[PDB]
C-alpha cells in the first residue's frame, strides 16, 4: 500500500519534461544576465557586478544539477522493470534513487512532480531508507550534485574569473581584485 | 464567450489602446516641434520653451506606451495559446470518451463476426444469382441456339483477322504444386 | 482551476488512452479491408493486376 | 489504381451479363402481357358474336 | 513544412486505399439491391401467371 | 471509492481510503518532563 | 507465459492465454507461467527479460 508503479512512471516522465524545459529557460536568462554584468562593469560599478555574478554562478550550477537529475529519472525509466520486479533496491539504482530522494526537498519549489517521485520511492523502499537518503547517512547520494545545490557562497576567485571572461567577451575594461588573484 | 476568452479580448484591446496612445504622442511631438519654430521666429522664447518641454515629454511618453504595448502583446500571445490548447484538449477528451463507447459496443470480436457474416452472405447471393441466370438461360434456350452463336463469333473473328477458332472449347506453378501433392 | 481539473497526470492518461484507441481502430480498418479484399477476390485476380 | 482498373473491368462484365439475362426475362413477360390482351379480346369477340 | 508534405503524401494513399475498398463493397450491395428487385418481380410474375 | 472518484475528477491529491497544533504537543511534553 | 508480460500492449493475448488454460487446465497454465513445464521458448524469455 502507498506505492503505485504508474504514479511513479508518469511522474518520472513529467519530471523529465519539466527539467528539460527549465534548463532551456534558465540558459536563456543567463544570456540576458551576462549582458547586465557588462553594463555594470562599463558603468564602473564593479563592486555590485561581483554580487550580481553570484546569481549567475548559482543559476549555472542549478542548470548543471537539473541535467544530472534528468539523467537519473531517465535511468529509473530505463530500468523500471527492476524497480517493479524486486522488493530490494539494486546497486545499479542506488545512486539514482537516493539522489532523487535527497534532491526533492531542495528542488520541489521549481519541480513540483519531483516531490511525488520522492514520495513514491520512499513508499517502495520504506520511510527509513527515505530518511537515511535526505541526510546522506546512506552515503550514496551523488557528490557533484550535492556540491551544485549547496547554499555556500561561490569562491572569490570564481567570481573574479567570471567577471574577467564576461568583460573580455563584451570588450569592457576590467581590472580584477589583486588580493583575490594573489590568494589563488 | 468563455471567461478566458473575455480576458484575452480585454488584453488584445489594452495592447491596441497603448499602441494608439504611442501614435498620438508621436504625431503631437511633430505638432509641438512646429510650434517651437513659430515661437522662435516671433522671439517668444518663453512660449518656445513651453513647446520644447511638451515635444520632449511626448517623445518620451511615446516610448513608454510603445514598450508597454509590446509587453501586453507578449502576454496576449500567451493567453491565445492557453485558450486554443484548452479547446484542443477538451476536443481530444471528447473524442477519447466517444471512441471508448463505440469500441465497447462494437469490439473487435464483434467486428470479426460481422465481417465473416457479411462475406458468407454474399457467397449465398452469388449462388442465387447463378441459379436465376441458369433458369433464364434454360427458359430461352430456343431463342439462342449454340451453333448460331458460335457461327456469329467465327464470322466476326474472320472479319477482325483473329485466328482463334470459336466453335472449340478454348499456371504452371499450380500444376507443379499439384504434382507435389500426388508424389507424397 | 483548469490545471486542477486537468492536471498533467490526467493529461498523461488521456493521451495514452487516445493513442491506444487509434491503435485499435487501425486493427479494425485492417480487418474490414481484408474482408472486402477476400469478398471481391474474383473481381481482381492477382495475375491480371500484375 | 491498377487494382481498381482490373476490378471495374470485371464488374462491367458481370453487370453486362446480368443485364442480358434480365432483358431475356423482360422479353418473355412482354409475350405474356401481349398474348393475354389478345386472348381476352378474342374471348370478348366470341361472346359478342355468340 | 517538410514533415507536413510527407504526412499528407501518406494520408492521401490511406484515403485512396480506403475509398477503393468502400467502392468494392458499394458495388456488391448494388448487386444485392438490383437482384432483389428482379427476384421480387419474378415472384410477382409467377403468381400472376399462376 | 465514490470520494476517491470525485476527488480524481476535481484534481484533488488527497487519498480518500486512508485515515486522513505544535503548541499543544510541546505543552504535553512539558507535563511528561516534570 | 508471455501473456502477463505483454497484456498491457496486446490486450487480446490475455484472452488467448485464458482459453488455452481452459483447454489444457489451470494447473498446466500455472506450470507454464513459471516455466516449471520447461517448454517455454528460451530466446523469447531472454528478449522479454527485465535485466539491464
Amino acid at each position: 500500500s502507498g506505492f503505485k508503479a504508474e504514479r511513479l512512471r508518469v511522474n518520472l516522465r513529467l519530471v523529465i519534461n519539466r527539467l528539460k524545459l527549465l534548463e532551456k529557460k534558465k540558459t536563456e536568462l543567463a544570456q540576458k544576465a551576462r549582458k547586465e554584468i557588462a553594463d555594470y562593469l562599463a558603468a564602473g560599478k564593479d563592486e555590485r557586478a561581483r554580487i550580481r555574478v553570484e546569481h549567475i554562478i548559482r543559476e549555472d550550477y542549478l542548470v548543471e544539477a537539473m541535467e544530472i537529475l534528468e539523467l537519473y529519472c531517465d535511468l529509473l525509466l530505463a530500468r523500471f522493470g527492476l524497480i517493479q520486479s524486486m522488493k530490494e533496491l539494486d546497486s545499479g539504482l542506488a545512486e539514482s534513487v537516493s539522489t532523487l530522494i535527497w534532491a526533492a526537498p531542495r528542488l520541489q519549489s521549481e519541480v513540483a512532480e519531483l516531490k511525488i517521485v520522492a514520495d513514491q520511492l520512499c513508499a517502495k523502499y520504506s520511510k527509513e531508507y527515505g530518511k537515511l537518503c535526505r541526510t546522506n547517512q546512506i552515503g550514496t547520494v551523488n557528490d557533484r550534485l550535492m556540491h551544485k545545490l549547496s547554499v555556500e557562497a561561490p569562491p572569490k576567485i570564481l567570481v573574479e574569473r567570471y567577471l574577467i571572461e564576461i568583460a573580455k567577451n563584451y570588450n569592457v575594461p576590467y581590472e580584477p581584485d589583486s588580493v583575490v588573484m594573489a590568494e589563488a | 464567450m468563455s471567461n478566458m476568452e473575455k480576458h484575452l479580448f480585454n488584453l488584445k484591446f489594452a495592447a491596441k489602446e497603448l499602441s494608439r496612445s504611442a501614435k498620438k504622442c508621436d504625431k503631437e511631438e511633430k505638432a509641438e516641434k512646429a510650434k517651437i519654430k513659430k515661437a522662435i521666429q516671433k522671439g517668444n522664447m518663453e512660449v518656445a520653451r513651453i513647446h520644447a518641454e511638451n515635444a520632449i515629454r511626448q517623445k518620451n511618453q511615446a516610448v513608454n506606451f510603445l514598450r508597454m504595448s509590446a509587453r501586453v502583446d507578449a502576454v496576449a500571445a500567451r493567453v491565445q495559446t492557453a485558450v486554443t490548447m484548452g479547446k484542443v484538449t477538451k476536443s481530444m477528451a471528447g473524442v477519447v470518451k466517444s471512441m471508448d463507447a463505440t469500441l465497447k459496443t462494437m469490439n473487435l470480436e464483434k467486428i470479426s463476426a460481422l465481417m465473416d457474416k457479411f462475406e458468407h452472405q454474399f457467397e449465398t447471393l452469388d449462388v442465387q444469382t447463378q441459379q436465376m441466370e441458369d433458369t433464364v438461360s434454360s427458359t430461352t434456350t430456343l431463342t439462342t441456339p449454340q451453333n448460331q452463336v458460335d457461327m456469329l463469333l467465327q464470322e466476326m473473328a474472320d472479319e477482325a483477322g483473329l485466328d482463334l477458332n470459336m466453335e472449340l472449347p478454348q499456371d504452371e506453378l499450380s500444376q507443379r504444386l499439384a504434382r507435389l501433392r500426388d508424389q507424397v
